[PDB]
RNA sequence: AGGACCGAACCGACUAAUGUCGAAAAAUUAGCGGAUGACUUGUGGCUGGGGGUGAAAGGCCAAUCAAACCGGGAGAUAGCU
RNA sequence: ACACAGGUGGUCAGGUAGAGAAUACCAAGGCGCUUGAGAGAACUCGGGUGAAGGAACUAGGCAAAAUGGUGCCGUAACUUC
RNA sequence: AAUUCCUUGUCGGGUAAGUUCCGACCUGCACGAAUGGCGUAAUGAUGGCCAGGCUGUCUCCACCCGAGACUCAGUGAAAU
RNA sequence: CGAUGUCGGCUCAUCACAUCCUGGGGCUGAAGUAGGUCCCAAGGGUAUGGCUGUUCGCCAUUUAAAGUGGUACGCGAGCUGGGUUUAGAACGUCGUGAGACAGUUCGGUCCCUAUCUGCCGUGGGCGCUGGAGAACUGAGGGGGGCUGCUCCUAGUACGAGAGGACCGGAGUGGACGCAUCACUGGUGUUCGGGUUGUCAUGCCAAUGGCACUGCCCGGUAGCUAAAUGCGGAAGAGAUAAGUGCUGAAAGCAUCUAAGCACGAAACUUGCCCCGAGAUGAGUUCUCCCUGACUCCUUGAGAGUCCUGAAGGAACGUUGAAGACGACGACGUUGAUAGGCCGGGUGUGUAAGCGCAGCGAUGCGUUGAGCUAACCGGUACUAAUGAACCGUGAGGCUUAACCU
């Protein structure tokens, strides 16, 4: 259950390692985000080499949530970690190559088949 | 809201409650009948009627939890005793409820509760 | 917080006609003695329902 | 037309392909047809229906003659259906949950489950005022109530606090998921008003 | 009541292993990919279970490559095909939510073999 | 050794809530500062009203202070209500 | 002004844990605070717990939460050393 | 600037975004050298700002335990 | 002026239309996409943040949109007190000085138990014309009315290309609402366990008290949201702007003067709730009551004895009902509460005894013991024979027809 100033450890290897909530898009006073929903990312904590720098306004899907993600037999998957893949704002599709941890059933939807092949589980 | 909400508070804070009825079953179970409001001697039945149930079994664990409640030898010595065998062929129902008027001090409805026996 | 001007007579009866407490008139009769008493309630010597049960 | 029904809790069926969907559990005895109301007496066509059972002396004389002209058994309870013009019922019918084996989506509507005196946060919900910084014995108050010397007044159907639950409410268009003939059960999808044992007066659904 | 506990204990399968918390638990599990229908694996330590008969779960923990997947599985659905018991661990709690805050050597657990 | 350090008694009174016809004409509860010193406290003295005293706020001088209180001039005076 | 949750100097100093006149539980001894009895709505007051987030609250992290002991390893800028 | 009006001066730093803050510039309406000027370790229930940790402060309130509120009996005010 | 508390924030709103979105239209320098302006339209909806006391504003990021106003620049007997306006202190400036400055700066008691109106709930009284119990009808009143994105038609019309629809159909989101506890969780001082200090039960063992529930770990029922269902409608009638069709006065022309047809989230219904105190007190059904007598201002007169039914109240046991009333269930011809019994759940292998080990401790009987609000049975306890209220055919005037 991401929302506004919540901060996420990231999936993908694009640079950065601690990414903090600024938005949650996909309609008007939506408190929420989860499973597999678009939210608007800046980054606090970026390593030194890589392709996104510190400070970068950037989309992101979230991926994982501690809060977890219900499947149609009332069944639960609760993670122990927050986290996201980033995206190129305008352009979708993720930055990093390759992605790091399991990820969801509910985020195979098309357009994140990108992140679905990359992934190792699930 | 108290939906199939048991157990009456008693206007005291439960270490008090608790106490209370521990004083009540030991002041019930050695003169065999009491006068009390009618709610305390309405929650009294949850606490004696249990006592009185596992002195029927005459083992030492029941000793022992007849003892962690009440906390009285002689009151002990009085189940097990006397109203274990007493009480064998009743199966339940080993107190009476017999309302007494009003406590002239405050205008509360008292209340007998005694064992079914008193011979 | 405070009246702008006072209530009357009235009005203070008005409210009072509520005030007034309803009379038992439901004695029992005991059927042993004949001792007039409240229902469900023992009688003031000591009996209830024909069966004395108490000292 | 429609059936009266005792609530009996919620369960949930597995569907053979995965899904888990809670339900409703209402048993739905006969409906003995007690009274046919019509535009020759009454000025409208309609029904009186009855289940359950009474006992032959807590039921007043009034009403176990009312079952007599009839020629039923006294059923606990009495509520009226309205016909659809084409319809016509007889007196001394009984009417089983298989009106339902037909229809899909259902209409329940039964008593809420009484909450007493709520106030604003819980029954309007209103929002709770800062919990500290300065705050002063008004936490949960709803603030202020109207404008001032313009209208001078609280204005009608203000949102206070005061009753909530213990109203007939209406949930609509339920999907229906078994219709039991053998023991007379109707497994309704969700969760419907008024707690285990209320009565529901269940119907076809309007929004067609 | 006989009208619920008529529908729970017919929908109920009569061929559950019992298991205890604390043991190592292999979950075979369907998973449907438009036409297909594949069965997943799914081992991890039970670290909680629910008795409730038709409304039964239990929750598994796994930490798989990177970090903690907690997955609770309703017991008596059909998505759950078998659930093959491991290593049975000597636990003396019926919830095992300390394994949350513990990984790696805190986290490994004492075998029963009794 | 120390107008040293942490910290009870004791002295104070920074924050918050409570109370605001109060339990109380300045308090309670939870924290808060000093705590061998320019400390604090008992007992008894001295300083008196344009006077005292004041690590100075016009603070304090018996719940009263940019001039105390009681009595007297005195029924002050009031183009005002 | 009251049988008023406040003010009032000195003396005596038990046990177990503890650095201690802190604190906890007890002794000797003394009290249960002079309206009770019910019910267990909103709301108020003093508290407890809280999924996911973690200052987004607000004038301001006010208030809460948190840190907390003892022994040892280690401890930067700057410094009037 | 405890001094700056014009003003949220301009540039830089910090932030996704900074009328506050830190550094610099001089255009000092109206600093300035014992009514002291500029530095300054240590000290502050001191003013401003940021970062960790922690949190019902908040998103967004939920439940619970006690004291009142509510009913019964006794006593019995007040402002107006 | 014998006091009408002044900015801003919070909570709570409500109205207007000079409409920001959504809806309906004309003209376009309208090919389509998107616009531009004007007309009709007030049903609903209408950001979160950074800076500042701010209103506003600027900035960042969203949105279908982030409307303009009124309401004592709405709302302090509803909250706050950052700002402005008490006393302290300082800077700059002005003043010989006391002091002064919509100049700046740090600090600075926000009182009130509601009589009346109003409002949200909730009863009692009488009425509704013989009394009682039900079930309706519906005058009237209230709630609800938001909307994205994704496909299909279709890469079709349009367009040289780029780009790219109308009109209809399907799925899935956000916000808001109603319900509910099966799921997922929270809570769960009334259940089980671990454990620190210390007292107590003579002591060991085992228990209990107290330390915020001493600290913690799980947790039943209930309540509940972050959890799961459902909702806004389609349809008709009458319309606005607008569009039209026949058609004179005006041998033509014109949407209109007669006549006739379409035409929007507005209006009236449809959906949901309250609702006959709707005094205009409506209806249908059922139930209950059929005895004498003097007195006389012979009056819908008043009493005397004889009769008191339907029903109701009270009292009790009580409830997923509830502040109190009320509302529902039950009162022995009885499962209403408590108990008990059997489960279920929860916690996690009790106590004692035996063996292992020097001891802490372990192991076996043992998934044991203990289990609140849960489910199903069982009259063991408590719901009393009666007394209390409530009566004895129901006025008159007209009318339609059986003796
Ligand atoms: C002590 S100065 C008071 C100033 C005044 N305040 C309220 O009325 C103005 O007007
Ligand atoms: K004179
Ligand atoms: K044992
Ligand atoms: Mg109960
Ligand atoms: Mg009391
Ligand atoms: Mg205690
Ligand atoms: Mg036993
Ligand atoms: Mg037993
Ligand atoms: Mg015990
Ligand atoms: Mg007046
Ligand atoms: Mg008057
Ligand atoms: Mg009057
Ligand atoms: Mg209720
Ligand atoms: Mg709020
Ligand atoms: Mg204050
Ligand atoms: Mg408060
Ligand atoms: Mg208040
Ligand atoms: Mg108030
Ligand atoms: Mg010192
Ligand atoms: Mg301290
Ligand atoms: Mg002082
Ligand atoms: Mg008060
Ligand atoms: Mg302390
Ligand atoms: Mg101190
Ligand atoms: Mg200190
Ligand atoms: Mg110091
Ligand atoms: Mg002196
Ligand atoms: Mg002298
Ligand atoms: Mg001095
Ligand atoms: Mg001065
Ligand atoms: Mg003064
Ligand atoms: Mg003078
Ligand atoms: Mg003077
Ligand atoms: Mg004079
Ligand atoms: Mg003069
Ligand atoms: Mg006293
Ligand atoms: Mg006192
Ligand atoms: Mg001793
Ligand atoms: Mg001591
Ligand atoms: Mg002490
Ligand atoms: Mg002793
Ligand atoms: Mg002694
Ligand atoms: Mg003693
Ligand atoms: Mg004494
Ligand atoms: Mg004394
Ligand atoms: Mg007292
Ligand atoms: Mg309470
Ligand atoms: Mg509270
Ligand atoms: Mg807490
Ligand atoms: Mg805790
Ligand atoms: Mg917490
Ligand atoms: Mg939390
Ligand atoms: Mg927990
Ligand atoms: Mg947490
Ligand atoms: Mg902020
Ligand atoms: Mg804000
Ligand atoms: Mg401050
Ligand atoms: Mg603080
Ligand atoms: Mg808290
Ligand atoms: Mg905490
Ligand atoms: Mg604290
Ligand atoms: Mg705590
Ligand atoms: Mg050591
Ligand atoms: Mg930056
Ligand atoms: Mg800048
Ligand atoms: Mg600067
Ligand atoms: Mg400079
Ligand atoms: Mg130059
Ligand atoms: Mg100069
Ligand atoms: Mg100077
Ligand atoms: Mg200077
Ligand atoms: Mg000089
Ligand atoms: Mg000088
Ligand atoms: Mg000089
Ligand atoms: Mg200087
Ligand atoms: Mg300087
Ligand atoms: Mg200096
Ligand atoms: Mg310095
Ligand atoms: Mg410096
Ligand atoms: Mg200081
Ligand atoms: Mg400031
Ligand atoms: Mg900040
Ligand atoms: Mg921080
Ligand atoms: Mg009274
Ligand atoms: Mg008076
Ligand atoms: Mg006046
Ligand atoms: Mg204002
Ligand atoms: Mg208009
Ligand atoms: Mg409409
Ligand atoms: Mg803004
Ligand atoms: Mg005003
Ligand atoms: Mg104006
Ligand atoms: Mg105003
Ligand atoms: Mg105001
Ligand atoms: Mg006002
Ligand atoms: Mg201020
Ligand atoms: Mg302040
Ligand atoms: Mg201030
Ligand atoms: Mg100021
Ligand atoms: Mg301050
Ligand atoms: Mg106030
Ligand atoms: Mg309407
Ligand atoms: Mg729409
Ligand atoms: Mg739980
Ligand atoms: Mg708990
Ligand atoms: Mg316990
Ligand atoms: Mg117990
Ligand atoms: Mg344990
Ligand atoms: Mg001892
Ligand atoms: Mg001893
Ligand atoms: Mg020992
Ligand atoms: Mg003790
Ligand atoms: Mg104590
Ligand atoms: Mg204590
Ligand atoms: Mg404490
Ligand atoms: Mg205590
Ligand atoms: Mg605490
Ligand atoms: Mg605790
Ligand atoms: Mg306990
Ligand atoms: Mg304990
Ligand atoms: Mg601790
Ligand atoms: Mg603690
Ligand atoms: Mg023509
Ligand atoms: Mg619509
Ligand atoms: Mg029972
Ligand atoms: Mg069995
Ligand atoms: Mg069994
Ligand atoms: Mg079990
Ligand atoms: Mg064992
Ligand atoms: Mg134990
Ligand atoms: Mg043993
Ligand atoms: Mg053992
Ligand atoms: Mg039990
Ligand atoms: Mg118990
Ligand atoms: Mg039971
Ligand atoms: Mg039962």
């Amino acid at each position: 259950m991401i929302q506004e100033q919540t901060m996420l450890n990231v999936a993908d290897n694009s640079g950065a390692r601690r990414v903090m909530c600024i938005k949650v898009l996909g309609g008007s006073h939506r408190r929420y985000a989860g499973v597999g929903d678009i939210i608007k990312i800046t980054i606090k904590e970026a390593i030194p080499r890589g392709k996104v720098k510190k400070g970068d306004v950037l989309k992101a899907v979230v991926v994982r949530t501690k809060k977890g993600v219900r499947r149609p037999d009332g069944s639960v998957i609760r993670f122990d970690g927050n986290a996201c893949v980033l995206l190129n704002n305008n352009s979708e599709q993720p930055i990093g190559t390759r992605i790091f941890g399991p990820v969801t059933r509910e985020l195979r939807s098309e357009k994140f088949m990108k992140i679905i092949s990359l992934a190792p589980e699930v | 809201m108290r939906h199939r909400k048991s157990g009456r508070q008693l206007n005291r804070n439960s270490s008090h409650r608790q106490a209370m009825f521990r004083n009540m079953a030991g002041s019930l179970v050695r003169h065999e009948i009491i006068k009390t409001t009618l709610p305390k001697a309405k929650e009294l039945r949850r606490v004696v009627e249990p006592l009185i149930t596992l002195a029927k079994t005459d083992s030492v664990a029941n000793r022992r939890l007849a003892f962690a409640r009440t906390r009285d030898n002689e009151i002990v010595a009085k189940l097990f005793n006397e109203l274990g065998p007493r009480f064998a062929s009743r199966a339940g129902g080993y107190t009476r409820i017999l309302k007494c008027g009003f406590r002239a001090g405050d205008n509360a409805p008292m209340a007998y509760i005694e064992l079914v026996d008193r011979s | 917080a405070v009246q702008q001007n006072k209530p009357t007579r009235s009005k203070r009866g008005m409210r009072r006609s509520h005030d007034a407490l309803t009379a038992v008139t439901s004695l029992s009769v005991d059927k042993t003695s004949g001792e007039k008493h409240l229902r469900h309630h023992i009688t003031a010597d000591g009996y209830y329902r024909g069966r004395k049960v108490i000292a | 037309i429609g059936l009266v029904g005792k609530k009996v809790g919620m369960t949930r069926i597995f569907t053979e392909d995965g899904v888990s969907i809670p339900v409703t559990v209402i048993e739905v005895e006969a409906n003995r047809v007690t009274q046919v109301k019509d535009l020759a007496n009454d000025g409208y066509r309609a029904i009186q229906v009855t289940t359950g059972a009474k006992k032959a002396n807590r039921v007043t004389k009034p009403e176990a003659g009312h079952f007599a002209k009839a020629g039923v058994e006294a059923g606990r309870g009495l509520w009226e259906f309205r016909l659809a013009e084409g319809e016509e019922f007889t007196v001394g019918q009984s009417i089983s949950v298989e009106l339902f084996a037909d229809v899909k989506k259902v209409d329940v509507t039964g008593t809420s489950k009484g909450k007493g005196f709520a106030g604003t946060v819980k029954r309007w919900n209103f929002r709770t005022q800062d919990a500290t910084h300065g705050n002063s014995l008004s936490h949960r108050v709803p603030g202020s109530i109207g404008q001032n010397q313009t209208p001078g007044k609280v204005f009608k159907g203000k949102k206070m606090a005061g009753q909530m639950g213990n109203e007939r409410v209406t949930v609509q268009s339920l999907d229906v998921v078994r219709v039991d003939a053998e023991r007379n059960l109707l497994l309704v999808k969700g969760a419907v008003p008024g707690a285990t044992g209320s009565d529901l007066i269940v119907k076809p659904a309007v929004k067609a | 009541s006989n009208i619920i506990k008529q529908l729970e204990q017919e929908q109920m399968k009569q061929d559950v292993p019992s298991f205890r918390p604390g043991d190592t638990v292999e979950v075979k599990v369907w998973v449907v990919e438009g036409s297909k229908k594949r069965l997943q694996a799914f081992e991890g330590v039970v670290i909680a279970i629910r008795n409730r008969g038709l409304h039964s779960a239990f929750t598994v923990r796994k930490i798989s490559n990177g970090e903690g997947v907690e997955r609770v599985f309703q017991t008596h659905s059909p998505v759950v095909d078998s659930i093959s018991v491991k290593r049975r661990g000597a636990v003396r709690k019926a919830k095992l939510y300390y394994l949350r805050e513990r990984t790696g050597k805190a986290a490994r657990i004492k075998e029963r073999l009794n």
